[PDB]
């Protein structure tokens, strides 16, 4: 993570109203096993 | 810190009062997100 | 402003219910059963907020 300062502008607000306890990310696998790029 | 390269680590991370997410990436490997409590069809 | 629509069997006691009715295992939802013969307090009312 680089040094410096940056402010996050607001993007979205949704009235979903559901209870939230856990979350998980989503990856875009490419079939050319499988070969995928590098990310952090 | 999680690394994806095989390296396939997509665990169910806990949620709290808020979440800060950062991604150092090129060519758009990461796409979206899933939120919930039981992660199944029973709950919203 | 929280909406809950879970149909899981309520565990009144400590013995597990396993999704079926039993001792200390009651369904969380009951029916009002509105009838004209009922009292004014028991009469149905429509509420809009
Ligand atoms: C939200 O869901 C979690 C997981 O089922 C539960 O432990 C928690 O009590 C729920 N929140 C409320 C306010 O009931």
């Amino acid at each position: 993570l680089p040094q410096g300062f940056s402010a996050l502008e607001p993007l979205v607000d949704l009235p979903i109203g559901i209870n939230i306890t856990r979350f998980q990310t989503l990856l875009a696998l490419h079939r050319s096993g499988w070969t995928a790029g590098a990310a952090a | 810190w999680f690394h994806v390269i095989k390296r396939f680590d997509n665990p169910v991370l806990p949620f709290n009062d808020g979440v800060y997410f950062a991604s150092i990436e090129k060519s758009n490997i990461i796409r979206g997100w899933i939120f919930g409590t039981t992660l199944d069809s029973k709950t919203q | 402003f929280e909406r809950d629509i879970s149909t899981e069997i309520y565990q009144a006691g400590n013995k597990p219910c396993n999704g079926v009715a039993g001792f200390n295992c009651y369904f969380p939802l009951r029916s009002y059963s509105f009838r004209p013969t009922y009292g004014v307090g028991h009469q149905p009312y429509r509420v809009v907020v």
